[PDB]
Formats: structure tokens, C-alpha cells, sequence
């Protein structure tokens, strides 16, 4: 639980950007019907910014599962057996037990300075199925940081 | 004024991997810079070190708490070849190796409800019998999940030779690297629940030979 | 200490790339998807080095045009090196106009991420090499073989 | 003795939007490769 | 006694761009000087950046101010390659170099009466309208040709990539690079003017790959 | 700092400037005007230059008489040089009484414009490379190619 | 700017006793140590000495007291070619040396009853009479069993050259290398009893010029 800096610098961490907009939206209703392996691709954006995404889900005690939320730079297409690996990439838990937050904070990634082409892309994925003892539903809320 | 020399025989061929560098076309071109460009990495072991995996137990990364009473959710092998480690990153990596050496780190999360607390062992049976008590006697770990619901498992590198072999076929053996087994030590199990398990390369693994694998 | 697991180390090896081409771009996503260097290389969202490309066969001279040049039939005083026991081994500046080259792009690859153009006087087998490689952003590497 | 979470060590400069007078965080390397984690201020 | 080399293969061939030199026939000639010498440049850009050099509207170097009510004398690309450019020592460079990245100095003369003064402004669109308002948040420059008939508007480099290429195709493409404009804020035109425009090259401009172009 | 639009960077290059000729002057205006070597050395009013000849071609040995000897056809001790590989590079030093050479003349360049006279055993490909080159009172410089 | 050189004829052939080195594959590779192993030995004459091996006396290493009156029990030449020396570790070490030069040591045991007690006496017989009294004026010595039932008999390098030459024919000729001969001083015997004969190479013993025989 916390506050996740994907591809951070060592050196800027030895002892600036803010989240200028913001928005709001549904992503999909999480549900046991859903196995492992149930991709939800969201392109960002929907000008040299980094993304700040808060994804967030309505979960009780009575409510079990793990959700893996992460932003993939340059996401053309997943493999069959690529999703294992992608704890690669900037990534959190989302648990109902642990935090049922998630707060990823990514910097500005390309191969020039400045961009157009949807660097970054959101993907969250059911890592283990919803469990209960009634819907769980996932609202993600972006904001681009120092455009 | 001449210096002489002797052109000997056996050196001089095309060598894919010789340490000698070519001679360049246009040698005075200066790249400004990459050093403020984020995500760098020069060791691909660092890499793996840090970004645990998860493992393929029949197609899904997590375990389903059994009702019967056997008190072995999994049994699997430390062997990159086997298939439960198949989609892990040192799977993919250590397959372009040939040998290897170290220690390995499996991550376990629970993610059930927060009102069933749940008490697992984690056993390593060295190169076999399968009870906590004559895993007393071999290494093992216990962690309870109302403390944290992560666990780390360091597994320690018995192999009788110095290094192992990346390539091998071994499919239940019982020498292949340790079999790493979780045990629930609670019978009075609720209801179902779940256990996702990760792999990543400890502190002092290390790969060698780089190999391009032609099977 | 591990040295063979260095990415400096692991990618400054030569790679068979292509086998009888006679005019071919210097894209270093031809490299074989299986071998350890392409495996590696497309493990990794960006990179850059300083390319090596050997030439083997029986072939004259090889002309290398740096990118962004126009592509023309007959190269004339070009960068051109002839051939020595029927090896031509030349070094190629990382010639891009980008910072850093990607294996990927969520725009297939644009024509801007090569190392030049070469052209041969006849059809011989290449090989690459990545001197000083650097790797960013590392993506999913998968076993090649089962 | 260091006011942190389990498994969270200070040493790591907090970055903007925090509000720690110190400039020390409870940092902790996890969530990819090279992400850096920040879930609060450090207090000595 | 006799040192053991090994002669390489790939290496040896004859490059037409080696840094090795050759050996001289008569090797101890001594030419006096060339140091009393007047007019001797030992770098290309420096020339380019000391001698600007006059565009190309259909034929002659300078626009005519129109009595239509247009508010837009000129509208032209700031890249090597378009028509307008075609004259000019800059584009005579980049023919022969891969690629470029730096500022422009665009210097603008007048040349009516000196009874007739006017204000004109120079607009520059990056990569699109073609009104002053929307040119405010542009980079956008006025002068009055009351001060001085000679102006220089400093067109920077705001390019994706770090370098931009010589040789391209776009005619009048929306984001060629950047749609250098002229302007004439006063609508009380009185007869017919001339503006004389010329292309210089910027203190930071740096072409690069030298090419043979055989198109 | 600019690099590769230097002077003396630019022309040090192999430039070829003429086909299958056994015995020719070693004028510098022989180049294409086409070429980088050759425009840019007509875009300077005078120059100078230690020039390189390379000989490309199936010839035993080459000659090189220096700029004011007499034009014979049999040559005997005259500066010769033999081919390895097929191959005769050698440097020719500036030879020319003036001080400075001159692309243009506002007086067709007199035969005094030149570095020497090279006749070889069998027609050969020649390519001029121009050391340390020093250009002078720069020319308008057109596009080749548009 | 090229280093004039000249491949002479002659050089360049493949030795395969050349000192120079190969170019290697792998050139970082570091295996970890080998400092704590038990037994290696850098010379192999160094093994001989430390280490007597059995002399062939028509099969057995021993030797039976004969109860005629010929006061001589063995009469052996001192050749590393002759059959008594055939199963030695020197001999078996010299089949691949072409010379030698050096003392040899040769060890002699008593393996009879505690009660008896016997003297004996070795001598050398340089390059010849079998008798003590013409052995007074030559190289001898003599041991009795009472106190030490181990003895050792250094045999002094005689030979005319600075080096002999292992390789030879030479049955029971009188001038082989010295005829080490023993002999026992007490006619007084008893029962049966044995001598265990060995030989190791002395401090000074040196074999050079490695050759592979293949006759």
C-alpha cells in the first residue's frame, strides 16, 4: 500500500511534478465469473507528461480476490504466456484484505522528448477470481503530472 | 627498418565472439546523452532479483484450498525446466544459459477474505518424505496470514556439484532440486480461498555460458 | 559478481541476421526472434549501440548509406569498404536522428529506426554486433524452447 | 528506532506532494523494475 | 626473434573514408605559407551563419504587399527541400548532409519609400490558423520599418526528434516544420512595397552524415 | 561544437574521378560536380591540398611525375610505385609553383592547375582524397539534386 | 600511418610445443578456487622421491636367504630398462624422458622373526669382482637387523657422460650402471626370511627432454 514511482531515479531519491487535471471512470464490473487471466486494456491518454492513475475498487470484508494493476510502456499486444511476467512493469496489488487502493505514478517515456501514439497503456488483470461469502465494481481516476 | 613478423596459422578467422572491434566509417560522431532516460538496466539478473514471477499451476498462478485432508496444497519441483516454473522470467532467461548457480526466493500472497485467517508452512525437502515432522528434521518455515499476507521463502542451493544444469528432463524426480511443498497446518478450513506464488532470483544467483538454445 | 548475465557482455556478440541479401536495411529487429541476442534485444522496450556488421561471401566491396539518406540504385563515393578474404567487417555510429531506438511502438515500426542502408555488389550472408548496447525498460522474455 | 511499516526503510527523499518537513520517507523498492514506493514521512 | 602477428579477415580493404594515410613520394617538400591569406573558412556553417542568403518566391526574392484584404503576405515552410528554400546556400548544404537540427535567422528588408511606413509582424506556427490571435500564443514578433528596415526573427528547433531529416517531400504539409508567416498589422496600405527575405543559419544550427546524393 | 561540416573534415575523403585511364593529368577539377567532394571544392575560389591517389584496377606498377616535368612516353626512375593487391595508394605532395590553386580564372584554367601527371601500366579507376584541405573566398553552392 | 612489416618464410607453421597462446571464446570466465584440495603435486620427480615403489625380482618384490654358500642374494643392475626395475614409478616415469642424471636411493626392509637376527651388507660396484674384500675399495655399507629393519642404500651417479641415457639394452652387462648387489654377512642362517627391496629417486636425480616412445 502506498504510492508507486514506476522507472524512478535512484539519484532524485537520495536525501518537481504534480497532477495538473483529473477524471473519473468505470472500467468493469468485477465479478467470479471472471478466471485468471481477464485483461482490461485502457490506452492513456483516452505533450512530455507523466500519468498519475488511482484505481480504485468497492470491496467489503465478505470480499476476496487480487487484482494486478499495472502501465505498460508501448503495449502492442500481450502473448499467451506473457501475462505471468507482467510484474515487469510498474505494477501494484489490488486485495480486498490489504489495501483496495491501487496509486501508480509513471514518468514521461519515449524515444524523443516530445510526443504526439499512446505511450502508456493501463492494464488490470484478475489475478486470482472474486470470492465471497452483492458486485464488485473498478473506477480508475487519471491525471496527467507536468504536461 | 622493417620490422619482422610470422603470419601465423589458426588465428585470423571470422570469430562470432573475438574481443577485437572493427574500424569505423564515420569516427567522429558524438551521441549527446542517455543518462537522465529512466528504466536502465546492465544486468539481467538485477532484473530478475527485483520483478518476482508468477508460477503456472495448471494454467492459473494461484492455489485452491482443498476440503479433504492431505495437508499438501502444492508440490513442485525448483527446476527451470519443469512446467510449473514455465512462465517464469528465470525460466526465460536461464534458458539461453547453460549452468547455474545460487539461491531462489518464492513470494507467497494470500488473497482471501479478511476475516478467515489461515496458518501455512512452507517445507525444502534437500534431495522424500511429505510430513511437517520429518520436515523438521529439513529446512522449513512457517508464516501465519494475520500478520502479512507476503511470505518469502529462500531456498537454499544443495546441489551436489558447484553448478547446476539449466537443460534437463526431470519430471517428478526425486534429486531434481529440493521440491518445495506448502502444508496447511490448519484442518479447520472455512471455505475456499487462495495463494499466489512467485519465483525471484536470490542475492547470490548467478548465470553463466550463455547459450543459443537450437533444440 | 556475475559478468555473464551483463547486458554489455551478453549483446556484444555476432549474430547471424540474414543470409543472401544483396541491398538491405540495417533495422536491428531482423535479428532471429529465438536467438540469444534478438531473445535479449526484444526483451527490452528501448535501446541503442554502435553497430558491427560483418559481411561473408563472395562479394567485392560494400557501400553503407547512414539513415536519413535517400535510397538510390547506384551508390557513388558512399562509405565503401572492399572486402578482404571475402570478410568485410565495418563499425556503424548509432546514425539515428532518436535519442534511443524501440523494439516496440503503439503507433509496425517506423522506417526512422535502422542503422543506415547497406548494399553489396553481390548477395552475401550478415552478421550484427551491439558494441556498448544499452537496454531500457525491460519487457517479458519467454523459454524460446520447451 | 525507525518509525516504519514492515519492510519499509527511510533513507529515500521524499518526492513532491508528500509534506514532510524531514525529506525522509518510508521507502521501499517493490512493483516493477526500478519503482521506488513511498507510503509516508520518517520521523527520528 | 621475429614478433607473431596474425592477419585478420575483413579487415584490409581498401576504404574510401580510412583514417590511415599513405605513403609519400617526395616526403621532405616544404610549401612556404598560406598564413597572409584572405577569405580562407575552415568550417561551412560558419559561412552559412555570416552569409545569408535570399529565398525564392516564384522567381524573385521579394514580396509584394497586396491591396486585398488578406493580412498575409507570405506563408512558407521552414524546411531545405521547398521551393522557397531552393536558392539559398542552406539548402545547397543540406542537399549533401543527412541531417540537421539547429535554429534559422529569417532577415527581412524593406524596400518602399521613406515616406511610407508600415508595421508588419513575422509568426511562427509550430507543427494550423493563420490569425494573429491564435499566432499570440504562437511565437509571434513585430517591427516597424520606422526604426529600422532590417529585421531578424530567430525560428528556433521544436522538432520531435532530436535531429530532423534534409531530404523530404511535403509540399505545403500542416506540420512540415513550423509554417514561417508574414503579416501586415496595418490594413491602410498605400501603394506597392517590397519586402526582400533571406535564410541564414542559426549560432546552434549543425548539419550532420555527410551523403552523396546520386537521386 | 560542429564536427562533420569541418573543412578539413568533409574533403578527407576517396572521391572517384575517373575511369579506365592509364595516363592522365592530376588536375582537381577532374572530380564529378555532383559529389560532395567535388561541389564543395567548386564552392571556394582557391584551395589547397596534399593530394592521395588510389589506382583500382589490373596494373603491375604506376608512375607519377611531379607538376612542370616534361611529357614522355617512356618513363625511366621517375617516381613508380608497384600494386599490392591490385591496389596503389600513395601521396602526392603539392606540387604547383602558385601559392594557392584556383577553380576559376577569369583569363579555362591554364595547365599550370595541377598535381602532376600519373601514367600507369594498364587503365586503372583513380580516386583523389584531398589532405588537410584548405579552402578559401567561398562560392554560391547550389542543390545537385531536387 | 601503416607499420612496414615483412611475413618472413619459415615462421607460422603450427608447433605443437609453440609457446604463444589462442585467442579464448569465453574470456571472462573465473572459476572459484582450487586452493584447499588435497594431493596435487607441480613435479613429478618430486612424487618419485617421496614415494619407494617395489622392485621385480622374477615376480615378487621380496627376497628369499638361500642356504648354500654363495653369500649373494640379488645381483641387479642399477637401469631403469633392466626387468627388476620394470614396475618401478622411476622406470615407468623414464620410459618418457630421453636422459637422466642423478643419485638413487634403494630401500630395503626385513620382513623376518623378531627372534632372528641377521646382518647384511650392500655394496656398489661401479663400471667385477663379487667379493666384500674387493667391495672394501668400492662403494658399500652395512646394516644389521637389531635396530632398524628399514634401511637405505644411496647410490652415487658414476657414470661417465653428465647424462645417461634411459633408453638402452644392456642384460647384465658389466659397465650398465653399477651393479647394486646384496650381500649377507652371517653364514649363520637359520629358517627362511625375506627382503623387501623398493627404490625412490634421490634429491638430485633429474630427468629432462620429455619424449613419447613409440617402439
Amino acid at each position: 500500500v502506498g504510492i508507486t514511482y514506476g522507472y524512478a531515479d535512484a539519484d532524485s531519491f537520495r536525501p518537481v511534478e504534480q497532477a495538473e487535471r483529473f477524471f473519473k471512470e468505470k472500467l468493469f464490473d468485477w465479478t467470479s465469473d471472471k478466471p485468471f487471466g481477464t485483461l482490461y486494456v485502457l490506452e492513456l491518454p483516452k505533450m512530455r507528461n507523466g500519468w498519475d492513475v488511482q484505481v480504485s475498487a468497492t470491496s467489503t470484508q465478505f470480499n476476496g480476490g487480487s487484482l494486478l494493476v499495472a502501465m505498460v510502456p508501448e503495449l502492442c499486444s500481450l502473448k499467451d504466456r506473457e501475462e505471468f511476467q507482467l510484474s515487469l512493469y510498474p505494477h501494484q496489488f489490488i486485495n480486498p484484505r490489504t489495501n483496495t487502493t491501487a496509486h501508480i505514478q509513471v514518468p514521461y517515456l519515449g524515444v524523443n522528448r516530445h510526443d504526439q501514439h499512446q505511450a502508456w497503456s493501463l492494464v488490470v488483470m484478475v489475478l486470482t477470481p472474486l470470492t465471497t461469502e452483492g458486485t464488485v465494481e473498478v473506477y480508475a481516476n487519471i491525471a496527467p503530472t507536468n504536461v | 627498418g622493417i620490422i619482422p613478423v610470422a603470419c601465423f596459422d589458426g588465428y585470423g578467422g571470422f570469430q562470432n565472439t573475438d574481443p577485437k572491434t572493427a574500424d569505423p566509417i564515420y569516427g567522429y560522431v558524438y551521441n549527446p546523452s542517455r543518462n537522465d532516460c529512466h528504466g536502465r538496466y546492465s544486468n539481467l539478473l538485477d532484473v530478475a532479483e527485483a520483478c518476482p514471477t508468477f508460477l503456472n499451476f495448471d494454467g492459473k498462478p494461484y492455489v485452491v484450498t482443498k476440503n479433504n485432508g492431505d495437508k499438501v496444497m502444492t508440490c513442485f519441483d525448483v527446476a527451470f525446466t519443469h512446467k510449473v516454473h514455465k512462465n517464469t522470467f528465470l525460466a526465460g532467461l536461464a534458458d539461453y544459459y547453460a549452468q547455474y548457480q545460487g539461491s531462489l526466493n518464492y513470494h507467497f500472497m494470500y488473497t482471501g477474505p479478511t476475516h478467515h485467517k489461515a496458518k501455512f508452512m512452507v517445507a525444502y525437502i534437500p534431495p522424500l518424505p511429505k510430513t511437517p515432522e520429518d520436515a523438521a528434521h529439513c529446512y522449513h518455515s512457517e508464516w501465519d496470514t494475520g500478520l502479512n499476507s507476503q511470505f518469502t521463502f529462500a531456498v537454499p542451493y544443495v546441489s551436489a556439484s558447484d553448478f547446476s544444469y539449466t537443460h534437463t528432463d526431470t519430471p517428478a524426480m526425486a534429486t531434481t532440486n529440493g521440491w518445495v511443498a506448502v502444508f496447511q497446518v490448519t484442518d479447520t478450513h472455512s471455505a475456499e480461498a487462495a495463494v499466489v506464488v512467485s519465483v525471484s532470483a536470490g542475492p547470490d544467483l548467478e548465470f553463466r555460458f550463455p547459450v543459443d538454445p537450437v533444440r | 559478481k556475475r559478468v555473464h548475465t551483463d547486458v554489455a557482455f551478453v549483446m556484444d556478440r555476432f549474430t547471424h541476421v540474414l543470409t543472401n541479401r544483396t541491398a538491405f536495411a540495417v533495422d536491428l529487429m531482423d535479428t532471429n526472434e529465438k536467438t540469444l541476442v534478438g531473445a535479449l534485444l526484444r526483451a527490452a522496450t528501448y535501446y541503442f549501440c554502435d553497430l558491427e556488421i560483418a559481411c561473408l561471401g563472395e562479394h567485392e566491396r560494400v557501400w553503407w548509406q547512414p539513415n536519413g539518406a535517400p535510397r538510390t540504385t547506384t551508390l557513388r563515393d558512399n562509405p565503401m569498404v572492399f572486402s578482404h578474404n571475402n570478410v568485410t567487417r565495418f563499425a556503424v555510429p548509432y546514425t539515428a536522428p532518436h535519442r534511443l531506438l524501440s523494439t516496440r511502438y503503439n503507433g509496425k515500426l517506423p522506417s526512422t529506426f535502422n542503422f543506415g542502408y547497406v548494399t553489396a555488389d553481390k548477395p552475401v550472408d550478415v552478421y550484427y554486433r551491439m558494441k556498448r548496447a544499452e537496454l531500457y525498460c525491460p519487457r517479458p522474455l519467454l523459454p524460446g524452447y520447451d | 528506532e525507525n518509525n516504519c511499516p514492515d519492510g519499509y526503510s527511510c533513507g529515500y527523499r521524499c518526492r513532491s506532494g508528500w509534506g514532510c518537513s524531514g525529506d525522509e520517507c518510508c521507502g521501499r523498492r517493490g512493483g516493477g523494475w526500478g519503482s521506488i514506493e513511498l507510503i509516508a514521512c520518517c520521523s527520528s
